[PDB]
This record gives C-alpha cells, sequence and structure tokens, in this order.
RNA sequence: AUUCCGGUUGAUCCUGCCGGAGGCCACUGCUAUGGGGGUCCGACUAAGCCAUGCGAGUCAAGGGGGCGUCCCUUCUGGGACGCCACCGGCGGACGGCUCAGUAACACGUCGGUAACCUACCCUCGGGAGGGGGAUAACCCCGGGAAACUGGGGCUAAUCCCCCAUAGGCCUGGGGUACUGGAAGGUCCCCAGGCCGAAAGGGAGCCGUAAGGCUCCGCCCGAGGAUGGGCCGGCGGCCGAUUAGGUAGUUGGUGGGGUAACGGCCCACCAAGCCGAAGAUCGGUACGGGCCGUGAGAGCGGGAGCCCGGAGAUGGACACUGAGACACGGGUCCAGGCCCUACGGGGCGCAGCAGGCGCGAAACCUCCGCAAUGCGGGAAACCGCGACGGGGGGACCCCCAGUGCCGUGCCUCUGGCACGGCUUUUCCGGAGUGUAAAAAGCUCCGGGAAUAAGGGCUGGGCAAGGCCGGUGGCAGCCGCCGCGGUAAUACCGGCGGCCC
C-alpha cells in the first residue's frame, strides 16, 4: 500500500492540523488503522499519542482508499474536543 | 401556533436567502430576534460551520463560539442564534481575517474579504427619525439601532441617508446624502448587486412607494424602489464592493 | 437446589377443598364464587416461613430438615362435570391430598380420584374435615389434633375411633392399607389419615409437617434440578385477558425461563412457536385465579413457580401441553418431535349442525361440551371469547 | 394534493400482440443478446425522447432555446451518437441501432475482448473489465466517447495475463 | 402512434350502444435468488373501547438544611469535597397525532392598521434610596382502607408587602420642533386628578486591610426584531319536484365594553338590507402548493411531504400566565368503565409500541441521544418514542443473477457427450464500516456448484386441423358464440405463443 497526502490544513481557532489522504493498494484488502498511523506518522514526523484517524474508507470497484485524520499539538486539548467514541475505537483510550 | 409562538423551523420552510442543504435534515435553526430581519440575515452558527468551515458539528462550534473568538461590529457574540446581516462585519482576531456581508447576484449571502483599515467603519443607512424627550432627535437605522443628536444638528439628516459610524465605538465620521449623482448599490429584488450613479426620483400619490432611475458603468439604466438603494458614496464608493 | 413440590387437592362436592385452602392462606376465597363451587382450577405458593410459623415442636420428632423452600398447592373441582380437570390435576402433581367428609363415607367422584391417582402413580395421604359436626366436640383456634384430643370425652373419641376404623375398612376394599399418621409406623406401603377440621384450624400442623417430611423419603432426586438449564414446564389453562391478548398460565418445573426466549408449545393441530413477550407473576400467598393483589412483571423466572405468559399467536394452545424452551433450530426441531408424542386427552365432537356455545376457558368449554353430550344435544361449533355479531 | 411518486422510465406498446412488432423486435433481441423486452423498451424511450426535444426546439425562439439547442447538440455528440459537425436536422435521422451500439457488452465485444455477445456479458458481470482505470457491472452503461479506448483487463483480472487459457481461445479469433 | 378492431342482414350501406386493446390506484390467487435509493404501510368501516411501560425537563455561580469523607486546631468548631430532597427561577401554549365539524373572510392572492398586543433578543438614554413579613425543608403528635390531609415549634432568599423618587394614563388651554401621500400621533409650556418601579443580588483574582478589576445579572423610557389579532377587493362545488327571505334585521344619533375598529352589546329615531346575474333552504365536503390521465383543448382526485384551519368521549364554563378557556392542568352535566373495609375515591392513547372490536383491507410491547434541532444552564453538560438506527412487509423506482468457451452428434432454434474456464450470487475467514451492531465495500479458501414461474392456445389477438376421455350431460363464454357419439372452442397428455 501506498499513501499520498492531498491537502494538509491548518485550524488555529481549535488547535489541530487536519490531513486527508489515499492509500493505493491494488490486490490487497484495505489497510487497518494501525498501519495507516503508523505509516503517516513516520512520513510527517508527528507523536502518535495525539494522533486520531476519523476514517478509512473504501469504493465500489476503485484499488484505492480515501482517509481522513486530525492531529492536536496537545493532549488535554484532546481530550476535551473529541468525543469519547473515537478515542475509544481508536485505541488512544480504554473503555469503561 | 393554535396556543403561542413558534420555536421550531424545518429545512424545507427556510428562508431562500441562506446557503444549506434543504434535504440532507429535517430542522434548522430558528434565528433569535435582533438586528436585522430574516428575509436578509442568517445565524451565526451556519457562519462558523457551514461557510468558513472551522468546525464540523454544532457542538464543537458552540465551543468555538464560547470562548470568544467572534467578533460582530467589533463586539463579542456568544449566541449560536445570533443573526449576522448586509453590510456587518466579521472579525476573527486570531486568525487575523476580516469579511463583509454582502447579497449575491442571485440574492444569496456571501462573505467579501476585506482589509483590516476599512473593517472599522459601518454603514448605516436612515430608516427613520424623530423627536424624543428633552427635545432630542433620534436616528433609527437600517438594522435596528438608534443615535441620538442635538436639536441644532436636526437639518443634517433625513431619510435615505448614510451615514458612515466607527465601530465599536459607534461615533460619526461621515454623512452621504441622497440625491442626483450618489453612488449606490442595490440590496433587493431583481437587480440585485447591481451599483451605479442617481438619475431621477419620482413620485406617486396614495402611499405607493417611491421609484429610482440609476446609471451602471456600462450606460445602461435600469429603476429599482428607492428604500432598496443604498448610498455608499459621493461619486465614488466608499468601501469595498464585488 | 430443590423445587417447591406441587400438591393437589381432590374430594367430593363440599367437602371442604377450598376452605382448607384459604385457612393456609388466611383469605377468604369460598365465599367470592357464585353457588359454593369452585370450577376454575388455580396454583398457590405457599412461603416456608408461614409453614415455619403454623408448625412448633413437632418438628423435632424427626430427623430431617425444613430445608424446603416452600409449597405449591393446587386446587381442584369437584363436581361431576369437571373431569378433565381433575385428571389434569391428578397427572401433573408431584403429591396429592385426598380429602373425603367420615360422614358421607364414599362418593363416585372420589372413586374416581383415587383411580386417576392410581394410574398416574400419585402418592397420596388422606385427610378427614367436619369433625365439629360430632357431638360433644370443643372447638379450638389452631390447635393439633394431639392437643385437641384430650380435650374431649370417651363418646367423641369412640365415634371417631368407629368412623376412621369404617373409612380404613373402606380403602381396604379398595385394596389399600390404611392406618392412623400417628398410630403407625412404616411408611412405605401404608398410608397415613389426618382428621382435620377446615373450620377451626384443628390439625393442619400435622398434615402440614407430615408433607413436608414425606417428600423426600419416597423420592428426592427427582426433586433436583438444574439452575441453568432450558425451561420446561405445562400449560394449566388458556384464557383471554384484558389488553394482552390470548395468554397462558404455565408451571414452570424445569430450568430457567428468562424473557425473550423461544418456546415450543403443542398446538391444536400442530406445533406452535413464538417469543415471549410478557411474563407474569402472581404475589405471594395470592390464588392465581383471584386477583386480590396487583400482578408483579418480571423478567425472568426460576423453576418451580407458576407464571402468565403472554405471546403471539396462542389462541390454538392446547390445555395441558408441554412446553420446552428452544433457542436454536435444532433445539426447536428436537420440541417438535418431542411434543409430536403427546396426545390429545379431550376432543370435542362436533355434528356441523348444533347449538353455538361460548366460554371463557377452554376447560369450562370442555365441561359444558360434556354436559350437553350427556343428554343427547349436537354442537355446531365450540371455541373462546365473547358472543360477536 | 399529492407527494411524489417515483415513475417508471420506460414505455410499454399499445398493444401486445402485433405481427410485425414482434418479428422485428425479436431481430434486435437475438442479435444484441438482451435479457428481456424491457431492457430494449428502455432504450427505444431514450431516443424518442431525444426527438421529442429536437421538434419541439426546431419550433421555438427566443433566448433560452439557442441555449438549450446548443446543449443538446454537445450532449448528443459527447456520447458518439454524432459527427462533431452535425446539425439539429441530423437529430431525427437516429435509429434504434444507433443507440445499442454504444452498450458497454457490444463495445467490449467490437473491441476483441471477447468472441460472444454473451461471453461479454460474463466478463462484464464477474469483474473482469475497467473503464477509465474504475470497474464497472452494469452490461447496459453507455460508454462515452472520450473513454472508449482505456477499456481494458482489470489489472487484478485472471485475464490480465497473456498466458492465461481463455484468454488465448479469444485471441485465436 | 393526433390509430382502431368484433357485434343488428340471406347479402349491403347507416345511426347507435355494448365488448376488446393502454395507463394509474385499493383488495386478492399462484409463485419468488440479490443489492441500492425514497417524502410507503389501522386514511376508506368504528373522531369505537383500551391493561402495562415510556412520550418534558433543567439550574448547586438564587436560598437555608440533612448525610458522608478528609484537614486544622479540635472538649466546641472552622474548613474543603461529594450526594439528597425542599423553597425559588425559567420551560411545559412549541414539538407529535387525527380530519369529526365547517360552503365560512376557512383558504389562495394583492393591499391596510393614522384602529392593536408581544416574555425571550438588539441599540441608544437613564435608575438601583429606606423599612417590614411570613413560610416549606427540619423537630413533636397525628387522622384515614386508601386517595389525600390536621395542629404546635423554629428559619432563608434573586420569595412576599410598604414609603419615597423616576415613570404611566385621562381632560381642559396655548406653542408649531418631527415623520408622512395625509395627523384623533410624537415634541415644548401651564392647570385638575388617578395609578405607581427596582435584586448592587451572585461568582473569581489582586487585596494585610482599605477597595478595585473582570464575569453573570435587577427596574424605567424610545425604537426595532420575532410571533400574532383585526379589516377589505378579487378567485374556486351540486339541486327550482327548494321562490320569496330577514325584524338587532339594514342604517343613524348617544353610550358601554375590548389590546383594538365594529350591532360586538344596550337606549332612542327611521324603514331599510338580500334576491331568477339564483337569495333562502337542502346535499356533499377541511383549503392550497400539487397528483393521475390525455397530441392538445380538457376530464377526474386532493390520506402520506410543506404551508394554513380545526379537535382532544359529547355539551357548556373558569383559574394562572407575555401567550390557553390548555391532549400527558381544573369545574358541572350526559354517557361508559375501575377500586373500596361500603364511609368514599378515581380513568378516557385521534403520542410510540401492544391488545380487543369492525371489516375485503394495514408491522416490534426493539437500541441511542453519536448526528439534526428544542428547553434549561456562566460553562462543561443533562433530557427528549421529536429525530436518528435497526426488525416485519411481492409499497414505489433503479441495477443484476439463475453460467461461459471449443470440438463432435442429434429432431440442428435447441438437446446430449467430451475437454477447459469464471465466481456476480452461495458457504467459511481477515480488514474497514457503526454510538454499539447489522448491511455494504476491499482481500483470502472451496466449488457449476445454491436459484423459474404465471397466464393463454376458434375469431378479436401472437400461438395445434395432434392424441385419449365426455356426449344439449358435465362444463366454457368480457363480446361474438362452443358442446345433440367423428369437439382445432369443455377435461387431461404432448407440443407451441406472450411476458
Ligand atoms: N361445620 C363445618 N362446616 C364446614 C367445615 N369445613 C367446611 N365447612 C362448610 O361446608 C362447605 C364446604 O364447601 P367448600 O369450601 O366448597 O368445599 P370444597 O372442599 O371447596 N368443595 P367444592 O369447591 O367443589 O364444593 C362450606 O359451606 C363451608 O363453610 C367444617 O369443618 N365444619
Ligand atoms: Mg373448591
Ligand atoms: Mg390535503
Ligand atoms: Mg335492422
Ligand atoms: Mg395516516
Ligand atoms: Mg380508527
Ligand atoms: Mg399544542
Ligand atoms: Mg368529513
Ligand atoms: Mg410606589
Ligand atoms: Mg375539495
Ligand atoms: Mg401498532
Ligand atoms: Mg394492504
Ligand atoms: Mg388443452
Ligand atoms: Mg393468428
Amino acid at each position: 500500500m501506498e499513501i499520498k497526502i492531498t491537502e494538509v490544513k491548518e485550524n488555529k481557532l481549535i488547535g489541530r492540523k487536519e490531513i486527508y489522504f489515499e492509500i493505493y493498494h491494488p490486490g490487497e484488502p484495505t489497510p487497518s488503522r494501525k498501519d495507516v498511523k503508523g505509516k503517516l506518522v513516520a512520513m510527517l514526523d508527528l507523536n502518535p499519542e495525539t494522533t486520531v484517524i476519523q476514517y478509512i474508507r473504501s469504493y465500489f470497484g476503485s484499488y484505492k482508499s480515501k482517509g481522513y485524520a486530525k492531529y492536536y499539538y496537545d493532549k488535554d486539548r484532546m481530550l476535551y474536543i473529541e468525543p469519547e467514541y473515537i478515542l475509544i475505537r481508536d485505541g488512544i483510550i480504554e473503555k469503561k | 401556533a393554535r396556543k403561542g409562538p413558534k420555536r421550531h423551523l424545518k429545512r424545507l420552510a427556510a428562508p431562500t436567502s441562506w446557503y444549506i442543504e434543504r434535504k440532507a435534515y429535517k430542522w434548522a435553526v430558528r434565528p433569535r430576534p435582533g438586528p436585522h430581519n430574516m428575509r436578509t440575515s442568517i445565524p451565526l452558527l451556519y457562519i462558523v460551520r457551514d461557510y468558513l468551515g472551522y468546525a464540523k458539528t454544532a457542538r464543537e462550534a458552540r465551543k468555538i463560539l464560547n470562548e470568544g473568538k467572534f467578533l460582530v461590529d467589533g463586539r463579542v457574540r456568544k449566541d449560536y442564534k445570533f443573526p449576522v446581516g448586509i453590510m456587518d462585519v466579521v472579525s476573527i482576531p486570531e486568525t487575523g481575517e476580516h469579511y463583509r456581508v454582502l447579497p449575491n447576484r442571485i440574492g444569496k449571502l456571501i462573505l467579501h474579504p476585506i482589509s483590516e483599515e476599512e473593517a472599522n467603519i459601518k454603514p448605516l443607512r436612515i430608516r427613520n427619525k424623530r423627536m424624543v424627550k428633552g427635545a432630542k432627535i433620534q436616528l433609527n437605522f437600517h438594522d435596528g439601532t438608534n443615535h441620538l443628536i442635538p436639536l441644532s444638528e436636526k437639518d443634517n439628516y433625513f431619510t435615505s441617508y448614510t451615514v458612515l459610524m466607527k465601530v465599536p465605538e459607534r461615533e460619526i465620521l461621515e454623512v452621504l446624502p441622497f440625491e442626483k449623482g450618489a453612488y449606490v448599490f442595490v440590496t433587493q429584488g431583481k437587480n440585485v448587486a447591481r451599483k451605479g450613479r442617481i438619475v431621477e426620483i419620482k413620485k406617486f400619490p396614495m402611499g405607493w412607494p417611491d421609484v429610482v432611475t440609476i446609471e451602471d458603468e456600462e450606460g445602461e439604466l435600469f429603476d429599482t424602489l428607492k428604500e432598496y438603494a443604498f448610498v455608499v458614496g459621493r461619486d465614488k464608493p466608499r468601501i469595498s464592493l464585488p | 437446589r430443590i423445587r417447591q413440590p406441587i400438591i393437589a387437592v381432590l374430594g367430593h362436592v363440599d367437602h371442604g377443598k377450598t376452605t382448607l385452602l384459604d385457612r393456609i392462606r388466611k383469605t377468604n376465597v369460598a365465599a367470592k364464587e357464585a353457588g359454593g363451587i369452585t370450577q376454575h382450577i388455580g396454583a398457590t405458593e405457599v412461603p416456608i416461613e408461614v409453614v415455619k410459623k403454623i408448625a412448633g415442636p413437632l418438628i423435632k420428632l424427626w430427623k430431617a430438615e425444613i430445608k424446603l423452600p416452600g409449597l405449591l398447592f393446587i386446587d381442584t373441582p369437584g363436581h361431576e362435570a369437571f373431569t378433565s380437570l381433575r385428571a389434569r390435576g391428578g397427572s401433573l402433581a408431584d403429591l396429592a391430598v385426598l380429602v373425603v367428609d367420615i360422614n358421607e363415607g364414599f362418593q363416585p367422584q372420589t372413586i374416581e380420584s383415587i383411580e386417576i391417582l392410581r394410574k398416574y402413580r400419585t402418592p397420596f395421604v388422606v385427610a378427614a374435615n367436619k369433625i365439629d359436626r360430632i357431638k360433644g366436640w370443643v372447638i379450638e383456634e389452631d390447635e393439633p389434633f394431639l392437643m385437641n384430643i384430650k380435650k374431649q370425652d370417651q363418646r367423641a373419641v369412640q365415634e371417631l375411633e368407629t368412623k376412621l376404623w369404617e373409612l380404613i375398612g373402606k380403602f381396604y376394599e379398595f385394596g389399600f392399607q390404611a392406618n392412623r399418621f400417628d398410630r403407625v409406623q412404616n411408611f412405605t406401603r401404608e398410608l397415613a389419615i389426618v382428621p382435620i377440621s377446615a373450620k377451626y384450624g384443628i390439625g393442619i400442623a400435622e398434615l402440614l409437617v407430615l408433607i413436608a417430611g414425606l417428600s423426600q423419603r419416597y423420592l428426592e432426586e427427582k426433586l433436583k434440578i438444574e439452575v441453568e438449564g432450558p425451561a420446561r414446564g405445562t400449560i394449566l389453562e388458556v384464557r383471554e385477558e384484558p389488553g394482552l391478548g390470548h395468554t397462558i398460565d404455565v408451571i414452570i418445573y424445569d430450568g430457567t425461563l428468562h424473557k425473550d426466549d423461544t418456546i415450543v408449545v403443542g398446538g391444536k393441530d400442530k406445533a406452535i412457536v413464538t417469543k415471549i413477550r410478557a411474563l407474569l407473576k402472581p404475589k405471594p400467598l395470592d390464588e392465581i385465579r383471584d386477583p386480590r393483589f396487583r400482578f408483579d412483571y418480571v423478567d425472568e423466572v426460576t423453576a418451580a413457580a407458576g407464571v402468565k405468559i403472554a405471546a403471539p399467536g396462542l389462541e390454538e394452545a392446547l390445555a395441558g401441553s408441554p412446553v420446552i424452551a428452544a433457542p436454536t433450530p435444532e433445539d426447536v426441531e428436537k420440541a417438535k418431535q418431542e411434543i409430536l408424542e403427546q396426545i390429545e386427552r379431550v376432543v370435542i365432537s362436533t355434528d356441523k349442525v348444533g347449538v353455538i356455545v361460548k366460554a371463557d376457558t377452554l376447560g369450562s368449554l370442555e365441561a359444558l361440551s360434556k354436559e350437553l353430550q350427556e343428554k343427547e344435544i349436537p354442537i355446531r361449533k365450540a371455541d373462546v371469547g365473547n358472543v360477536s355479531k | 394534493g399529492d407527494p411524489k411518486r417515483q415513475r417508471k422510465k420506460y414505455e410499454t406498446p399499445p398493444h401486445p400482440w402485433i405481427k410485425e412488432r414482434l418479428d422485428r423486435e425479436r431481430v434486435l433481441m437475438d442479435k444484441y443478446e438482451l435479457k428481456n423486452k424491457k431492457e430494449l423498451w428502455k432504450h427505444e424511450t431514450q431516443l424518442k425522447n431525444f426527438r421529442r426535444r429536437a421538434r419541439r426546439l426546431l419550433a421555438a425562439r427566443g433566448k433560452q432555446a439557442e441555449i438549450e439547442r446548443e446543449q443538446l447538440l454537445a450532449r448528443l455528440k459527447r456520447l458518439g451518437l454524432l459527427p462533431e459537425d452535425a446539425v439539429l436536422d441530423d437529430v431525427l435521422s437516429l435509429t434504434i441501432e444507433d443507440i445499442l451500439e454504444r452498450r458497454l457488452q457490444t463495445i467490449v465485444y467490437k473491441k476483441g475482448l471477447a468472441r460472444t455477445m454473451r461471453q461479454a456479458r460474463q466478463l462484464i458481470v464477474h469483474g473482469h473489465i475497467e473503464v477509465n482505470g474504475q470497474i464497472i457491472r452494469s452490461p447496459s452503461y453507455l460508454v462515452l466517447k472520450e473513454e472508449e479506448d482505456t477499456i481494458t483487463y482489470a489489472r487484478t483480472s485472471p485475464f490480465a495475463n497473456p498466458q492465461h487459457p481463455e484468454r488465448m481461445m479469444i485471441e485465436k479469433a
């Protein structure tokens, strides 16, 4: 699988950066959230503990998938802004 | 409304000047009473979330507003129902960007970028004028706000004139009379968003509204209602327009 | 884990069957019904605490424990017409109590009850009521027969001895050996006769402790039930209810029953499969057919208890058919095969040219059909419900 | 009044048993290997719509009419039904065979991807054919002219290998 | 596709009606592999009757209490911290449901209010001074079968009440500053009266204290905004086997009442008002945007989505409030039904599910506040059967499957025999998806394997001059017509046609 970044936009009001990307992968299953996060973190040299993947979406007859992710500069701001379910789903915190 | 006022608003019944997807959901935001009217304003939440795109959901949009990030006419507004209307100014000082709200060529509201120097003035059309206790004069503006002047100055102000006001201090700094040769911008009707110079004024009996004729840049003449003509300068505009 | 044993009361008309249960419950039901006859079978649960309170020092005579959680009494009409109800009560219950009045001797209903008990091999103990009918008898509130006997003269004692001797002789030509509870030592071939008084509670404690004790002597291993297995029970009646539709009252005796569990019930033509919607539970110490107190809704119940099940499509349920819990299609097929080995005890014969009769339950319909057939009257249609257009 | 109800996109014959119409339609059905009559009728309706739009615009005048006229011509010659110099009159000489030639099934057969029409249908339905980098599984899809030459075997398909036994038999013809 | 075809005679040409052939809606026989999208599913008869659960709350930064945990000194206590109810504030008049009534200013459209009300919100101009009072919570004793409810003790507030000042309203006499097409309006000066405000309250830092500095708040006036009330011109059903109707009825003068104009209601004075261009009375019906059909001109319908109206078992009537004569608030009558210890006390699903009844005719007693919104809150947040997510269903529309290739044989369309290929669909796994799931989508392993019916077969009208039964019987037949022992028309087999 190969990752291509399409747009990176800054948000000073919230305090994060928003990343849109595509993954090209003929003959392979849809990439996992762990693999995408690791690759994305390495390409961007970004701390992994404050990075959330909003979604990874596949299409009908395509060889590529589209993904959307967000990066927060501070852990407290991340815990304050994002909903609980997206943090549980991405393995950042543990369920109750 | 069998017994009392309405508090809800369906998407399909929303005003026709908003940029909004009418079939995506059921409800829309019913705006609070405030400065402008329903036909010429939009709630602040849609400006934050749908237009500029600084938020994805309404919940995080309300977190931005409650921290004091948006200024309308230089004043902090926290209410997500607050209406923003024609000729208002939207400022985000943290990102350092300013906008003016204007109607489109098809009648919808858009944000037009402007400079910081021009962002401190707001033009206000004089909608009415009356006498108030102590024999003072009260001027009632097109957006609903009021101002007081002494009896000495009463002959410098008439209805349909435009006052350039400095915000947020609300101090007068210019008066633009309505007369032949004035530069106008149209805010409603079939000729909305066209601009030009005044050529003629006509009047009618028994309370029918009066009509004006306007010449544009290319030399074409078109008519409109007098109250739809907003004065913006002497022979050139004093503010930036698209 | 031991379930409450099921006791069926049998006897003849006007022999104090309902009165004994009323005195045990300390509530009045015998005066409620019209005509003095009870035509509806019911199930009542008696907690062990009131059993212990009623009993006394007598529990120390027998080397056992009172660990029985409680008792599950079943009432039964004694009228001639309600034969099927008596048969169901005799077959279903584990223990039986035959109540026979000493004065009148024997009646054909008593013989039929004994025949049914023999057919369904149900052990039982004999009771004797109407003791106060003997002249020169003092009455005292809730004292055992051992305490009461010393308060009487010789004439009453000898009359009682003669009457019980005649009764024992009667059982003898019915091929059964009988002896008094305090006058016998064997408890595998000899029954026990308890002289009781429903109106004044004489000898109730002896009968209660005997019922508690005899349960663990004949067969006790059948009283052990796994508390996690599938539910298994039987249908007691089918009746219409206001707001719930066609519901069935059942007695669960195997496994555990929870809400939304799929069940299998033998219908009239074939098995029916449905999902439980409402589980309703009677108040403790209250007759199920007499809702004096408000029923308590319950998510799940554990054997053994009498509960009302409200589920869709139960209007073709057969009284007396078993109910089996089945969570999987293979379990459903096994339950269907088990139901296929079940007989319809009573079948109505319709002549297509006859009268129309409607009742509120299936048992009343069966009794009415039998009584009409006894007089050579054809029956066009029989069903449950109100008289429609 | 009443809210919207979605309507059928094809029209049925006015009389079900007319000998000449049955003969003509049977010829078409056998040649192009369609599944049922309604499929055929679908395409017929498309043609009629085009004709009905041309008849209306020949008799109109004004500013909107000219816009719609050029829009009709552009849409027709984007689909590959008209040459790039055609005029409005040439719309009235189109036939049903012109539309049936634009189906993805017919085009896959003519390019040599398959030996037969039925084989082409299956090739499409099982997902061995790609159009402009994207897999399409509808045999009735109408192919635009601009994308006709980017029609190939899917890059993950078994047939995307010159040594596959079934591909070789297809090349043999 | 701006269309015809069968039927009156021994044969013919007409008039005229009936039938066939098309579309859409409701019910229904037989038969069914898959996915996607949508404004579909107790409207027609009963606006009939309903067990149980849920469908409207929220504020600890308005106020005194109870309980618990820690810290300081503690004989006490003072602190912080978290829970719980009560007093107090705002909301419950919106949202949801149904179509009984109504032929009317109910609705659509253009205008009017100089004849009117408006809590929440916005701008400008001002104000916050001095006193008093009870009571829930809590303690003592209770009454009654319950529903409910009594007396005594003590306490607080952004709770209640006074006094002042600002302010409002009415009438008479002057002046001419404002808007407007036009002043019973606004503004200024006298004069006689009537009514009559407010919480400097709460939180946090600097404060040694003194006191600031923000945050949220209280009252009055002028205007706007929002939501409404009222009025006018015009527009849209059927009946003459309904021809005259009206007497507060039509207008005038003087009042009352209303937020406001008005016979809206009174007292007095007149004789008007409507009508064959259809009054009055009777029938049927909620209105519109729209929907079905047709080449068009037309003809028919108005359940579902949006905007307006009306109702909460039938009929009348009030309290609180900015707004109600109030679906989950009150009173009476009529009519049903339920609980009592017999003295009394309660309830109407035309909300979501569920049940009975009626019928030809209509679903789960499910999961969630993650999205869209609303109410409350300084905020974080909390609640919502609205709304969102699934479950059952031949509701509507769109895209697919039930194999394909080569070589032979055959009755050559098709069927069979060999050899090969693919996996939409089917079975088992990993990922992604989702509030959590389920579907869907991308991969991996197995394998042509798991998948065709209904109607018709004399003419109209596409398709048999074949065989066996029955014998004016049984049966068919939209129409014309078949069947009387040699039936292309009935029943069955084998063929064939349409979808
Ligand atoms: N004197 C006396 N009367 C009694 C006694 N027990 C019961 N009775 C009376 O005799 C009658 C018995 O009726 P009941 O309770 O119906 O008997 P049962 O055992 O239920 N029979 P069923 O219901 O079929 O008639 C009642 O009237 C009751 O009051 C007793 O010990 N002594
Ligand atoms: Mg009895
Ligand atoms: Mg309608
Ligand atoms: Mg003739
Ligand atoms: Mg409906
Ligand atoms: Mg109904
Ligand atoms: Mg309401
Ligand atoms: Mg009606
Ligand atoms: Mg005062
Ligand atoms: Mg109508
Ligand atoms: Mg239902
Ligand atoms: Mg139906
Ligand atoms: Mg045949
Ligand atoms: Mg023919």
